[PDB]
């Protein structure tokens, strides 16, 4: 099994950075190595063929080295647009393979989680379910962990977040947070909080509300 | 454990070449073909000598070395008969070792990734008149015969070449005896 | 100029068969050496390669899956077509066809093979999902701006697009009018087998109650499309 190892696995820097992927073959492959860039929910886009032939109708800032079994992609002056998982592949033997992938992430100082909270629609609570959101928007790194608490009771294992994805615009992070209960157990309690924390942070935050007034 | 358990993880390990990278290897043999045409009529008299020689040398660090149906003659002696009756001519003449040694080293290389071509043939026959070790010894044969007769400059592919020689070295030895 | 597209089930169920189709222009099929080939993409990983056809009619499969793999061309149709056998939820991914140059010949016989070496041109993806899990279309909720919704200067509002089934759902605010400051949150699985997800928006905390705020659902799997207006709570008067 001919054996692609891509590295690093994943990397930040900042716009104006020079960087280098590397890409060793379990066995030699000549010149027949391709590199690619697959942007979030986008189909993969070829950069380098033949191992260093610069695709035409691609930046010039993209270039490729190597043969055998060492190869490299090398990136001049990173771009806002440059944020995405590259991949190499051989042509060499069947099965073309595919390396493991080669994250790049954006540096930029700790950005601090602007926290809001919304209670389940009184249109969803007429069908039986509550749904609590808590977003998490616009921080750096993506560490960070939302805690939820109902009348200070801590919860678990009844929320689910997901981030997006660090956005070229405001390179950070936003994460949603969502805690779901029946409409009858959200019947029963009145103070639903939600606790941030974060290195942007001094202290956990809590952007809380109470289902009297909210 | 039975060679059809040695021989199938040996080959099982061997990878299958991209369509380009065999018509680039069958290329290839073609120029270590016309190199010894040349380093033939200049230290004396025809080829095969040459190629079954420079052969030993590449097959010293072949991934495959027993090949069934192929008559290796090692002649442990004519080795360095033949070794030192090369390496030592004029500087144009060992640019040229250089090109024949490739050009086998590729005839190699085609025939491992089309071993495991000749055990899926030759599994097209089970049950039948001979038994499975017994026509690889045929296939891998008709494997020799391509990468010898080959010709790219024909138009064929040798993925088909290869199997109109494999099947048809099993359905002349089908004939038994 | 050469444009791909595959097409299929989204929604297949386990050791039934997948028939996946790609369709092309801006290339033939008859043309020298040129190939097709299918790649798949699983959530969350990296890509796998499973089969390419050649104009001569050569064709390879995965060793992992060449039980399952057959590949066939319609070459005066512009189409591929690839089946999958005994399909099960390991197989759930986005699927992808792309196209691989010829060698550059002298009309005929190869010289300059270089251009081979990648696969140039891809389609958009299919997202193809083996499940038992029954099709269903989602439930767009409001996600109303409001006090402890609206921090510092600006507010913030959205959807909470619950329950479908299988992915994927497609978001937009104001018919694409809107895309500053737009977050559309991957879907999550919840523990009923059903998709969820959020789109949040924020916007000025002054032009609330003036400015109009609608989100378009669109889930092609169940034809279902969806515009709710997201107005803010009625915790004023
Ligand atoms: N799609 C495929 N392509 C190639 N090989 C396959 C595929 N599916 C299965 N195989 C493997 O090909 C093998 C052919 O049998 P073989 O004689 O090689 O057994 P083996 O590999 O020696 O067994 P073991 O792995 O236990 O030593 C099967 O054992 C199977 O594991």
């Amino acid at each position: 099994a001919l054996q692609l190892t891509q590295s690093p696995s994943s990397l930040s820097a900042s716009v104006g950075d020079r960087i280098t992927i590397t890409c060793r073959a379990s066995q030699g492959v000549t010149s027949a190595l391709a590199w690619y860039r697959q942007k979030p929910g986008s189909p993969p886009q070829l950069l380098i063929y033949d191992a260093s032939s610069l695709e035409s109708g691609v930046p010039s800032r993209f270039s490729g080295s190597g043969s055998g079994t060492e190869f490299t992609l090398t990136i001049s002056t990173l771009r806002p647009e440059d944020f995405a998982t590259y991949y190499c592949q051989q042509l060499h033997f069947y099965p073309h393979t595919f390396g493991g992938g080669t994250r790049v992430d954006v540096r930029r100082t700790v950005a601090a989680p602007s926290v809001f909270i919304f209670p389940p629609s009184d249109e969803q609570l007429k069908s039986g379910t509550a749904s609590v959101v808590c977003l998490l928007n616009n921080f750096y790194p993506r560490e960070a962990k939302v805690q939820w608490k109902v009348d200070n009771a801590l919860q678990s294992g009844n929320s689910q977040e997901s981030v997006t994805e660090q956005d070229s615009k405001d390179s950070t992070y936003s994460l949603s947070s969502t805690l779901t209960l029946s409409k009858a157990d959200y019947e029963k309690h009145k103070v639903y909080a939600c606790e941030v924390t974060h290195q942007g942070l001094s202290s956990p935050v809590t952007k809380s509300f109470n289902r009297g007034e909210c | 454990s039975d060679p059809v358990r040695q021989y199938l993880h040996e080959i099982g390990e061997v990878l299958e070449l991209d369509k380009w990278a065999e018509l680039g290897a069958a290329a290839k043999v073609e120029e270590g073909m016309e190199a010894i045409k040349k380093l033939s009529e200049a230290t004396g008299l025809d080829q095969e000598l040459i190629r079954e020689v420079v052969r030993a040398k590449i097959l010293g660090t072949a991934a495959i070395q027993k090949i069934p149906g192929l008559k290796e003659k090692p002649d442990p002696k004519t080795v360095e008969e033949v070794d030192g009756k090369l390496k030592s001519l004029p500087k144009e003449l060992k640019r040229y070792l250089h090109i024949a040694r490739e050009g086998e080293a590729a005839r190699q290389h085609l025939i491992e990734a089309n071993l495991r071509l000749v055990v899926s043939i030759a599994k097209k026959y089970t049950g039948r008149g001979l038994s499975f070790l017994d026509l690889i010894q045929e296939g891998n044969q008709g494997l020799i015969r391509a990468v010898e007769k080959f010709e790219y400059k024909r138009g064929f592919a040798f993925s088909t070449y290869a199997t109109w020689w494999i099947r048809q070295a099993i359905n002349r030895a089908i004939a038994d005896q | 100029r050469i444009t791909l597209k595959e097409s299929g089930p989204p929604l297949v169920k386990p050791t039934q068969t997948l028939t996946l189709t790609c369709s092309f222009s801006g290339f033939s099929l008859s043309d020298f050496g040129v190939g097709v080939g299918w790649i798949r993409q699983p959530p969350g990983k990296a890509l796998e390669w499973l089969a390419i056809i050649y104009s001569d009619d050569d064709k390879r499969y995965s060793p992992s899956l060449n039980t399952r793999l057959t590949i066939t061309k319609d070459t005066s149709k512009n189409q591929v077509v690839l089946v999958m056998t005994r399909v099960s939820p390991v197989d759930t991914a986005t699927y992808f066809c792309a196209h691989r140059r010829g060698p550059t010949t002298l009309f005929g016989v190869p010289i300059a093979r270089g251009p081979v070496n990648a696969m140039d041109v891809w389609g958009q993806g299919i997202t193809v999902t083996i499940s038992s899990t029954s099709t269903k279309g989602p439930s767009v909720f409001p996600l109303a701006p409001s006090s402890k919704s609206t921090s510092g200067g600006t507010a913030a509002l959205g959807c909470l697009v619950k329950d479908y089934f299988p992915e994927p759902v497609t978001v937009s605010w104001n018919s694409g009018a809107l895309t500053s400051g737009v977050h559309t949150f991957p879907a999550v699985l919840q523990s009923s087998g059903l998709y969820s997800l959020s789109s949040v928006v924020t916007v000025p905390s002054s032009s609330l109650g003036t400015q109009t705020y609608i989100c378009n659902v669109n889930h092609k799997p169940s034809n279902t499309k969806v515009d709710k207006k997201v107005e803010p709570k009625s915790c004023d008067k």
